[PDB]
DNA sequence: ATGCCACGTTTTGCTAAATC
DNA sequence: GATTTAGCAAAACGTGGCAT
């Protein structure tokens, strides 16, 4: 598995505003990211259009697609900020 | 309940700094353009100053001041285009909120070697800077 | 909790000017 | 030439309160 796949969205060392507006969403985890529609993640009353660049890269660069369906994401210990 | 982490009143505004921080650079991001990122300017305002503790536009300024002296600094890149850059319509302009803040030119900020990290407010906004 | 006006303030904008 | 400055006006803003 990829190491930063199964890292917070808050820890992904990314631009400014992109981690933490992510992690506001209920996104804990890239994993759910990956599976989370762009088109209206990005339409959200906060994350801006400048983030797509930063969260496009990810999945790209991870060999996933828009909305990929994951086996597993979630291990054991899951929480929140 | 039950966090002892995080507020709620927080968590609202936990989403702003970020936001003007990556879109200071360029455009201008003030709370009418923040109003598509939180709420109308107004209300905007008044949490955004009940968590950090300073203003919205003030904060904006402040947090571009200090980048703009930075790249005069650091960096040789022209006045006129550092302005333009950062939302300025003139360099005038850029001199006037410069010497207003820094009460030194950009100009001569730029060769000023004993002048250093003075007013330079963070992007962190919660803890005097 | 969300929205708004008003008072005021800063900045801003604008033409120019002055200095280096 | 370059930089800085002269004022004027406006815009927003600084907030308070107000309204939903």
């Amino acid at each position: 598995f990829d190491p930063i796949l199964l890292r917070p969205v808050d820890d992904l060392e990314l631009t400014v505003r992109s981690a933490n507006c992510l992690k506001a969403e209920a996104i804990h985890y890239i994993g759910d990211l990956v599976q989370r529609t762009e088109v209206e993640l990005l339409k959200t009353p906060n994350l801006g259009k400048k983030s797509l660049t930063e969260i496009k890269d990810v999945l790209a660069s991870r060999g996933l697609s828009l909305g990929m369906r994951l086996e597993n994401w979630p291990p054991a210990s899951i929480a929140d900020e | 309940m039950t966090m002892s982490r995080r507020n709620t009143d927080a968590i609202t505004i936990h989403s702003i700094l970020d936001w003007i921080e990556d879109n200071l650079e360029s455009p201008l991001s003030l709370e009418k353009v923040s109003e598509r990122s939180g709420y109308s300017k107004w209300h905007l305002q008044r949490m955004f100053k009940k968590e950090t503790g300073h203003s919205l536009g003030q904060y904006i300024r402040s947090r571009k001041m200090t980048e703009i002296a930075q790249k005069l600094k650091e960096s040789n890149e022209p006045i006129l285009y550092l302005a333009e850059r950062y939302g300025f319509e003139s360099q005038q302009t850029l001199t006037r909120t410069f010497k207003n803040y820094f009460d030194v030119p950009p100009h001569k900020y730029r060769m000023t070697n004993m002048q250093g990290e003075s007013r330079f407010l963070h992007p962190l906004n919660h803890y005097n800077s």
